[PDB]
């Protein structure tokens, strides 16, 4: 799934 | 954890002027690789769900009016409204989208300033139906006034009463920018029948003398 | 446009509750769900987030022992479970769903949770006629629990010059009032009625405003 736009991409996905 | 500090907490402006509010974070919200600041702004109108306005510190979501601008980098950010309108009345929040937890700021409340307006006062004796139940409430309505600062006192037979009073205010109207208030004095049917004169006395900036509305129980 | 959330909940202290959020119009596996809390007259508070890619959830440390977010992909519904409720848990809980394919954020209407041991009570409605150009009439709704009650004038026909005040709680009972201003030609020649409905107690009542 495409990363959450407004959120910092380095946090995604939840480990 | 990253602390979000918003200021000012309250802001009163007149239609058409440029507004600016600040949001500061305890740590940088900048991602070096993407060169973007992950700060998000929301708007919450009275009684409604929040709405996202801007993300990445300065990118507007589709549909958001052009008068809403966001800027800043690192730890200092601002939201500006060019030509604030009557519908821009709301609370604005900034949020950390850089790292967990995604903390919100305390918010900045935006209110509108308009010309002073005197309150229209109306007093209402207890309805016969309530009296049959052994209760007696006297209602006083103070509608469409500005500014918000107002003081209401209840006088029974000339003496002030400070018990059994319940007040309530509406939010600032999104059209005429005025406020309205409701004050209810509740007594027992017995306590009510012991006195005669009931007075709702309001003190507002628009008058040097207190605005008085009254009635006598034994009359009709 | 807007997500669906479950109705208002009245729950007693110490008990738990489970709220739901259905993403009608979207496959929940493509949505990033967030739960946000808002106590009366206070600011927004982030509780946690559900990852659509693996089902893992992240929380704010202060909500870790109170909240639990789960999902049922088959029915497109996400849940928020709150345990050992106290008066600090009385608030409106919002469901936030971000759809990255449209770069759009969607919100639900919020679910109001009231933590109290008070019992459900139907309201007493009283018509307020002027004291014995323009004329202002009113309607007093007293002694009901819990919120909300909906009030309209003339079944909603009369909507201009109306002021409905926020309910105020006192000793486990709410009081609400409303005023309507009409021209002196409209009343009493034409009837004006106050209509009140209280969903929680399944009651309704109409009160006609008649001169004293």
């Amino acid at each position: 799934v495409k990363a959450e736009t407004r959120l910092n991409p380095d946090l995604q996905p939840t480990e | 954890d990253i602390v979000m500090t918003q200021s000012p907490s309250s802001l009163t402006v007149t239609t058409g002027e440029k507004v600016t509010m600040t949001c500061k974070s305890s740590q940088s919200l900048l991602n070096s690789r993407t060169q973007k600041n992950y700060l998000t702004w929301y708007q919450q109108k009275p009684g409604q769900s929040p709405k996202l306005l801007i993300y990445w510190a300065s990118t507007r979501e589709s549909g958001v009016p052009d008068r809403f601008t966001g800027s800043g980098s690192g730890t200092d950010f601002t939201l500006s409204i060019s030509g604030v309108q009557a519908e821009d009345l709301a609370v604005y929040y900034c949020q950390n989208n850089y790292n967990y937890p995604l903390t919100f700021g305390a918010g900045t409340k935006l209110e509108l300033k308009r010309a002073d307006a005197a309150p229209t006062v109306s007093i209402f004796p207890p309805s016969s139906e309530q009296l049959t139940s052994g209760g007696a409430s006297v209602v006083c309505f103070l509608n469409n006034f500005y500014p918000k600062d107002i003081n209401v006192k209840w006088k029974i037979d000339g003496s002030e009463r400070q018990n059994g009073v319940l007040n309530s205010w509406t939010d600032q109207d999104s059209k005429d920018s005025t406020y309205s208030m409701s004050s209810t004095l509740t007594l027992t049917k017995d306590e009510y029948e012991r006195h005669n004169s009931y007075t709702c006395e309001a003190t507002h900036k628009t008058s040097t003398s207190p605005i008085v509305k009254s009635f006598n129980r034994n009359e009709c | 446009v807007q997500l669906q959330q479950s109705g208002a909940e009245l729950v007693r202290p110490g008990a738990s509750v489970k709220l739901s959020c259905t993403t009608s119009g979207f496959n929940i596996k493509d949505i990033y769900i967030h739960w946000v809390k808002q106590r009366p007259e206070q600011g927004l508070e982030w509780i946690g987030r559900l990852d659509p890619a693996n089902g893992y959830t992240k929380y704010d440390p202060k909500f870790q022992g109170k909240a639990t977010i789960t999902v049922d992909t088959s029915s497109n519904t996400a849940y928020l479970h709150l345990s050992s409720l106290t008066s600090e848990d009385t608030a409106v809980y919002y469901c936030d769903g971000y759809y990255s394919y449209y770069d759009m954020d969607y919100w639900g209407p919020g679910t109001s949770v009231t933590v109290s041991s008070a019992k459900t009570t139907a309201p007493s409605v009283y018509p307020l006629a002027p004291v014995c150009s323009s004329v202002t009439l009113g309607c007093l709704v007293k002694g009901y629990f819990p919120e909300p009650v909906t009030l309209t004038w003339n079944s909603g026909s009369l909507s201009s010059g109306v002021h409905t005040f926020p309910a105020v709680l006192q000793s486990d009972l709410y009081t609400l009032s409303s005023s309507v201003t009409v021209t002196s030609s409209t009343w009493p020649s034409q009837s004006i009625t106050c209509n009140v409905a209280h969903p929680a107690s399944s009651t309704k009542v109409d009160k006609k405003i008649e001169p004293r």
